[PDB]
């Protein structure tokens, strides 16, 4: 539990505290074991988890993060239980071993339902069919791999749940022998996470688990890392990361849209990042959570023309070919659809090196929620409604 | 209080005869196209090439004065009229009213 | 409280003074049951 | 409601699909701009809308009902 | 206005039966074909006729 | 039991999704329900 | 005694009753077509409703085909 | 009464090209109002009559300049000029005509004028009543300004060392 | 312009906008405005806004050349140069970020800010002629 | 774009208010006369 | 030009048979050829011999129209090019600007985006007709179509061909909202291999 | 109420701050000359009424035809569209504007204010005569119409006219 | 909490609209001053004679 | 007052060892008083003494910035 001296670890020190190296780590097996232990937990295991001596200003944020993680785990618990119930029912009906039920084919389903219907148990056949359909729908051992890994990483980052998975009394039902288990699957799991997923913090913020001004600094660091990898010379002075090479590889962090939009001086061309590749300029803007201001988030066409003209004046780029483009990013998180277009269009990153630089891109399958689908659909406003609406 | 001329119609008898000569009893789109092409080369002097009162599509403005007024919205109008812009041939000394 | 008690929903003395103290924009035929048209600035800006 | 739900029930929990930018907005009620007591102001001007005590400037062609005060 | 083919689809709505009525083909032969192909508009006067 | 009584209180598919079945599919147990009562 | 049916336009449009919204119909048909073409591409990649020996490929093909069929069902319902 | 020169300094800082244009065109007639940003409102130009800015009277004769100078303003015009000068020094922005500070300074100046008029001729019961009402409104405005800020209080209440209003 | 006024033909808004866009210096623009006033032309808010846009773009070009000098001398743009690139002139008349000020008859007029060559002016006329000949 | 062929027909709505105002009227006078003021309800006690 | 030009439009108070025929041919060429053939086939199928009895009733008319519509909407000619031809000039300008200035709406858009040049071909000549803008139909002309497609369109609707059930308008009005109830009352669907 | 000074009544159908017309102090009834077109003198004016009959025209919309091209070409100006209509248009009243009770009510005296009625003197236009054009030419107004877009005034008008409030007074069933 | 965040977003929108209203009033005042200068110029010209 | 700021600048310029704090104090005093704009034509000696202090310190950037600012304001 959170006793005196407990401090919420950060990303720099979590990798240091978890540095044991293992030759072979069952990435999915340890995740399943830790998830089933979390499910076997009780609701009172979350009480003494907030570190004692911290200011209330950040203590509220810590409690909010812990409550979010608890709610996510509780939400996933019932889905996992229903999935296991379906697997057990299918195994009971068919006789097929439970382990290999997970990866059975629709042709196997066809012959099983056919033989059940021939035997006359039409109810059993239909039940098996629907159970197999839903099991096929939600049967991946990596159904939400990044989500589960980031939940485990956040649980470790809280720096209080490490000792929970220890000193547990368990008995073998076949053997009837009772022994106290001292093994800690959480330790080896988080060690594997910090060994493999170097950008686990970036993934954690992209998934939207960083409520305290997250997803912005992580995005900036991701862009800086991508620029450094795709280039060879870099000078980072404060908010300007530029390449001294002849090609104008320039990244500029203008301001924070979320704060600047509400601070004052109501404008329309408030951006977040400005990236020039020497031939094209891209304005990357994180959409505001306020729908009324999201309409004016995008810069005007006149402002786009002015930006192009000013870039031509300063950088010396000929105005004959200047591709100035806008990119919108979801406000609360970052989805795979936006990540791929950011990698492909904003930079010169190709597919062959995309997986080289981003090993977790294949496992990043987050999709926009129905509440966040319309984050880019902005209703047009006529010139005579300037007084009335935004 | 209803006249056959005052009803809004587009199948006026001349157009009805045109349709019955260009579409009726023609069970092929290719045949219809051939008939239309044949009708294309009818000279204006041909008796079969009958005329009809063509409805004129309405103009945007409808009046020359209205057109000039609309066009004047995009111009800067001088303080003085063109005939009094020029200085007079007789010497006039400006003074208070 | 005002949520499940009729006597606490008295406007002119039960709730008008509280709304004046807390800064909530208050009206007689208010949208909320207590008598406040909208939340105060602190309530809107800060979580509880 | 329960009968309709069970009738439309599916063995698989189907996920929502992406639709057009909007087909769910509350349509403004019809009105005649020419012959009207008041203009049917659309809901997109909720920012411009005021309150009963301090109304905004609108329907200036008509007289304004002053609140009764003792 | 039927205006079916210009959008790339067959006209839909049931007006084809009214166009193919024997009364219509008797009063104005070829009108059904003209309307379905050219997508012309029939007015109140035309419907009265 | 009215409103004066104290309150009763309050990704995938849940546990109560599995038992629900479409009435189009045959029932698990063919209880001879009266048609009038079924309607 | 009498059920009148009409259109209440505020002067914005002059139509009485337009057809089925061809914009939304084309949008959903295009979405279904894109889903079907992506499913066909992944199916031929796996070969080099549908049933495939590979479990993940079969699952994603089934999901894409199901979503495309849902779009087609929406068009049919309209 | 004269305008504070902070306005000129701010205008020169904000708009360098316009300020340099005015400085180089000093003494020369000008056909374009460069000072439009310097004078957002009519009440912000109280040096000359009828809200005429100083820069406009450039290519005109000294007789017209003298006729429009401060020495030819009526009593009401002088009162309004002093009121505007005091209000612009407390207004949060150019259009600030509703804040308690500007309301209080306007009401205080009006009360001073009413008191002087009553000292001259006291037979106006209407003036007595309107002075009482204006005093009440000024008291209410100051009571409202108290909670929003008190630095303005320690700036304004040192006028004649009232400290007891 | 005296001949134009005598003949009675009225100068078009786009012609005036390009006339003020071709100017080089503030003194030149002031001379043009004085000449237009002397030629008995009633000034309009569109003309005033064209003059204001010309002033703004003159200062914009000056700052652009100033920052071009530093970019050439250093080999890398500066933070102030980037901020100017983003937000235009600091506190400029008719700011570009808010396009609801430079509007006349509910139509924005930002033509007299960028330099126009002999082709850019001609493109609009060629487009209008092509539209007339086609549709 | 597509209205080029449609505008060839150019069938438009015919006037109706003019027809109504210019058709023969049962009550038509050779010279129009302004109707006289009708009595109004002056008040409760007046009538 | 040696003298200033002045632009007039010439409108004919009376049209001729040749001019009307030219307008009709222009409209026919402008619209889709495959759609024209399908519409002609649908009309002749509905009309039949032309007798007062051989004309299909309203229910059969709606059924055949639904059959043709379902058979034709699967073609890319409808949902890729045809549906975008009715957009206004303002809408097209907005689409052009949005595509030219937006990344998320172009590279991997969650919502499909029309392409003006991909749906319209510019300045085409077809047997003496000049089209400043003509929609880009896959069967460009009427001579590039096949009669086998028309025969299959006129063939009766079957679930094997297009996986679409037949339409019966009155029974769909009646029992569509109660089909599940009637099936439950019957006892469910019997599945026989 | 037979008490003098209370003949105004208790009319609630006014827009004043109190329902007691004799107690309100905004507008004062001129019983001797008012009521020419509104019946009694105590009733609200035609341009200040909030109650409408079945066979009486409503308040005309102020526009301050061009937009009826799509409609019937012979349709003249809409009777419900007026170019000069002021809702709070003060009318001249002797008791409030031309008051003579202080004097002996002689023909030559009486306290009069000229703000009620626009000046008819030729002095007006002569002093307010300028070589430059007027406000509509100078385009000093940026608000335009109070409402964003009016199909009758700002934009072209489509659809069909609706004189009686039928579509504008209806309840959605969906 | 959900209602609170909704109200906060609404208040942010209203504040932005108020700032835009202030900007539009500034533009209107500048236009009025521009018109006044044109009108007042000729009167001073007449007063100069 | 202009006299007050001029006297302070004279003291901190003609004194000894005005290494670091006094330059920044003079800068903030100038940036605070210029906003009020009490001195407009009498600030030429103030800027002359500021330039003398910059000469004593050796800094060239601050002196050139002050010279550019005053020449923009209009001081010959």
């Amino acid at each position: 539990h959170a006793t005196y001296g407990a401090v919420p670890l950060t990303h720099s020190q979590v990798t240091s505290v978890y540095a044991t190296d293992g030759g072979k780590v069952d990435e999915l097996g340890l995740l399943e074991l830790v998830e089933e232990r979390i499910f076997s937990w009780k609701l009172n295991k979350w009480e003494m988890r907030i570190p004692p001596n911290l200011p209330n200003d950040q203590k509220e944020l810590i409690r909010q993060e812990q409550e979010n993680l608890k709610q996510i785990l509780s939400e996933w618990r019932k889905c996992f239980g229903a999935l296991n119930a379906d697997i057990l029912q299918i195994s009971s009906l068919t006789g097929v071993p439970k382990d290999v039920v997970r990866e059975k084919n629709r042709t196997w389903l066809q012959e099983e339902v056919a033989k059940l219907r021939w035997m006359g148990e039409v109810n059993k056949a239909a039940l098996l069919r629907d159970a197999f359909m839903r099991l096929e729908a939600f049967g991946s051992r990596d159904f939400m791999f990044m989500e589960r890994l980031c939940c485990i990483y956040g649980l470790a980052r809280q720096g209080t749940f490490d000792e929970a998975f220890t000193n547990y009394i368990t008995e073998d039902p076949v053997t009837n022998d009772i022994f106290v288990d001292e093994r800690n699957p959480f330790k080896e799991l988080v060690a594997h996470i910090v060994r493999n997923y170097s950008q686990i913090d970036i993934i954690y913020d992209f998934l939207g688990f960083n409520y305290s001004e997250g997803y912005r600094s992580s995005l900036r660091r991701y862009m800086e890392y991508l620029q450094c990898k795709t280039a060879e010379n870099v000078r980072a002075s404060g908010r300007l990361v530029t390449g001294d090479k002849g090609e104008h590889n320039i990244l500029f962090d203008y301001c924070v849209s979320r704060e600047s939009l509400v601070s004052g001086d109501s404008c329309q061309g408030i951006i977040d990042f400005l990236y020039i590749n020497g031939n094209d300029v891209t304005l990357i803007i994180i959409a505001s959570d306020n729908p009324w201001l999201r309409n004016r988030q995008l810069p005007h066409r006149r402002q786009m023309e002015g930006i192009a003209r000013r870039v031509c004046f300063v950088l010396g780029i000929p105005p004959s070919e200047v591709r100035i483009r806008n990119l919108l990013l979801p406000p609360t998180y970052l989805d795979k659809g936006s990540i791929v277009r950011l990698n492909d269009i904003v930079f010169r990153l190709s597919n062959e090196q995309s997986n080289l630089l981003i090993p977790w891109l294949t496992n990043y399958n987050k999709e926009l929620d129905p509440k966040d689908v319309d984050y880019t659909a902005l209703a047009k406003t006529t010139n005579e409604e300037e007084w009335l609406t935004l | 209080s209803h006249s056959s001329a005052m009803e809004r119609a587009a199948i006026t008898p001349t157009r009805a005869r045109w349709v019955e000569d260009a579409f009726a009893d023609q069970p092929s789109v290719n045949d219809i196209m051939r008939t239309l092409t044949e009708i294309e080369q009818l000279p204006f002097q041909s008796t079969h090439n009958t005329s009809d009162e063509s409805h004129i599509t309405p103009y945007t403005l409808g009046s020359v004065a209205a057109g000039v007024q609309r066009l004047g919205e995009h111009r800067l109008r001088y303080t003085l009229s063109p005939w009094d812009i020029t200085p007079p041939e007789d010497s006039v000394v400006l003074k208070h009213t | 409280d005002a949520s499940n008690n009729r006597f606490f929903r008295g406007y002119y003395y039960g709730q008008r003074e509280l709304h004046q103290l807390l800064g909530r924009p208050h009206s007689l035929e208010a949208t909320n049951a207590d008598g406040s048209n909208d939340l105060s600035t602190y309530e809107a800006n800060t979580s509880q | 409601q329960r009968n309709e739900a069970v009738s439309s029930h599916e063995a698989v929990p189907q996920t929502p699909l992406v639709d057009l930018p909007g087909v769910e907005r509350r349509r403004d009620l019809p009105a005649d701009p020419i012959t009207r007591l008041f203009f049917q102001h659309k809901g997109d001007h909720a920012l411009y809308y005021g309150t009963y005590d301090k109304p905004s400037v609108q329907d200036d062609d008509r007289v304004q009902i002053e609140k009764r005060v003792p | 206005i039927f205006d079916g083919p210009n959008v790339g689809i067959t006209p839909y709505g049931g007006m084809t039966r009214l166009l193919a009525r024997p009364e219509t083909s008797l009063k104005y032969p070829g009108l059904a074909e003209f309307v379905v192909l050219t997508g012309a508009s029939l007015f109140a006067g035309d419907a009265l006729r | 039991g009215g409103p004066g009584s104290p309150v009763r209180g309050p990704r995938g598919y849940t546990a109560e999704w599995r038992d629900l079945r479409n009435p189009m599919r045959p029932p698990e147990f063919p209880t001879p329900w009266e048609r009038k009562y079924r309607q | 005694k009498l059920s009148v049916l009409e259109a209440a336009q505020s002067g914005l449009t002059d139509y009485f009753c337009g057809g089925l919204n061809f914009e939304i119909v084309g949008f959903e048909l295009h979405m279904a077509a894109m889903l079907r073409e992506r499913a066909a591409a992944i199916l031929e990649r796996s070969g080099a409703c549908a049933m495939l020996l590979e479990k993940a490929d079969e699952r994603e093909v089934n999901k894409l085909l199901r979503d495309a069929s849902r779009y087609e069902d929406r068009v049919d319902d309209a | 009464v004269n305008i504070p020169e902070t306005r000129q300094m701010k205008f020169e800082e904000q708009h360098p090209l316009l300020a340099g244009a005015l400085r180089k065109l000093e003494g020369q007639p000008k056909g374009f109002p460069f000072w439009y940003r310097k004078y957002p409102t009519r009440r912000h130009a109280y040096e000359y009559r009828f809200s005429i800015p100083v820069e406009m009277l450039d290519g005109y004769n000294d007789d017209v300049k003298k006729a429009l100078s401060k020495g030819m303003m009526s009593i009401q015009e002088k009162q309004f000029a002093q009121e505007a000068m005091y209000m612009e020094r407390y207004a949060e922005h150019d259009f600030d005509t509703t804040s308690p500070a500007v309301l209080a300074v306007k009401r205080a100046l009006k009360c001073r004028v009413l008191r002087n008029h009553l000292l001259t001729n006291p037979h106006n019961n209407i003036i007595k009543t309107v002075l009482a009402n204006t005093e009440r409104k000024l008291n209410h405005a100051l009571r409202r300004l108290r909670k929003v800020d008190f630095k303005k209080y320690w700036e304004i209440i040192r006028d004649h060392d009232v400290q007891d209003i | 312009m005296h001949l134009a006024g005598r003949n009675g033909r009225e100068l078009s808004v786009r012609t005036i906008q390009h006339l003020f866009a071709r100017t080089d210096s503030f003194a030149e623009a002031l001379a043009v405005f004085y000449t237009m006033r002397r030629c008995h032309v009633a000034m309009n808010m569109e003309a005033y806004y064209s003059m204001l846009y010309s002033l703004q773009r003159l200062e914009e070009e000056g700052w652009g050349q100033h920052f071009r000098n530093e970019y050439e001398e250093n080999g890398a743009p500066s933070e102030q140069a980037m901020d100017f690139i983003v937000k235009g002139i600091s506190n400029a008349l008719l700011p570009e970020n808010k396009p609801w000020l430079g509007r006349v008859m509910f139509q924005d007029r930002n033509v007299p800010d960028r330099r126009y060559d002999t082709r850019d002016f001609d493109e609009l006329d060629t487009a209008w002629t092509q539209r007339y000949k086609s549709g | 774009i597509y209205a080029h062929a449609l505008s060839q027909f150019a069938v438009c709505r015919q006037p109706w208010n003019e027809y109504i105002g210019l058709l023969t009227k049962q009550d038509s006078t050779p010279y129009h006369t302004e109707p006289q003021e009708k009595p109004a309800y002056r008040g409760r006690k007046q009538g | 030009l040696r003298y200033p030009p002045i632009y007039f439009i010439v409108k004919r108070c009376t049209l001729y048979f040749s001019e009307w025929a030219y307008a009709v041919k222009h409209q026919l060429l402008l619209q889709s050829p495959f759609a024209l053939r399908a519409a002609f086939g649908l009309l002749q199928e509905v009309r039949g011999d032309g007798a007062a009895e051989n004309v299909m009733p309203l229910a059969e008319t709606l059924g055949t129209e639904f059959k043709y519509f379902t058979r034709l909407m699967r073609r890319p000619d409808f949902y890729r090019v045809g549906v975008h031809t009715d957009k206004s000039v303002e809408k097209w300008e907005e689409i052009k600007e949005e595509r030219r200035h937006n990344i998320h709406h172009t590279h991997r858009p969650t919502r499909p985006l029309p392409d003006f040049e991909e749906v319209f071909e510019r300045d085409v000549e077809i047997d003496g007709h000049r089209f400043v803008l003509r929609p880009r139909w896959n069967p460009r002309t009427l001579q590039d179509v096949d009669d086998s497609d028309i025969l299959r369109l006129r063939a009766p609707l079957t679930y094997d061909m297009d996986s679409t059930a037949a339409l019966h308008v009155p029974t769909h009005c009646g029992k569509a909202s109660r089909l599940a109830g009637m099936l439950q009352d019957a006892g469910g669907v019997q599945v026989l291999d | 109420a037979n008490h003098p000074n209370r003949q105004s009544g208790i009319q609630f159908l006014t827009h004043y701050n109190t329902h007691q017309r004799f107690r309100v102090n905004k507008d004062y009834i001129d019983y001797m000359h008012w009521g020419k077109e509104q019946g009694q003198a105590r009733l609200p004016h035609r341009h200040q009424r909030v109650a409408f009959d079945f066979n009486d025209q409503l308040h005309p919309t102020r526009i301050g035809y061009a937009w009826f091209a799509s409609q019937d070409p012979t349709f003249g100006h809409h009777p419900d569209l007026s170019s000069s209509f002021d809702p709070n248009y003060r009318v001249f009243s002797h008791p409030e504007h031309w008051n003579k009770m202080f004097t002996k009510r002689r023909p030559g005296e009486g306290d009069i204010d000229l703000s009620v009625l626009p000046s008819r003197s030729l002095l007006g236009p002569l002093m307010a005569h300028s070589d430059t054009k007027g406000i509509p030419y100078f385009k000093v107004d940026n608000r335009g119409h109070s409402n964003g877009r009016v199909p009758g005034v700002n934009a072209p008008f489509f659809g069909e006219f609706d004189q009686k409030m039928m579509q504008a007074m209806s309840r959605p069933l969906n | 909490e959900k209602k609170r965040i909704e109200a906060r977003q609404m208040m942010d929108g209203r504040q932005a609209l108020k700032k835009k209203h202030l900007d539009l009033l500034r533009e209107f005042h500048e236009r009025q001053f521009f018109f006044w200068y044109e009108r007042a110029s000729e009167r001073l010209q007449n007063m100069n004679l | 007052t202009p006299e007050m700021v001029l006297l302070f600048i004279q003291a901190c310029s003609n004194c000894e060892e005005p290494t670091a704090v006094m330059l920044e104090r003079s800068e903030t005093l100038i940036k605070r008083l210029e906003a009020v704009g009490s001195s407009v034509d009498l600030i030429s000696p103030i800027y002359d003494q500021f330039l003398e202090l910059c000469a004593h310190l050796g800094a060239v950037a601050s002196g050139f910035s002050a010279l550019k600012r005053i020449v923009g304001f209009g001081k010959p």
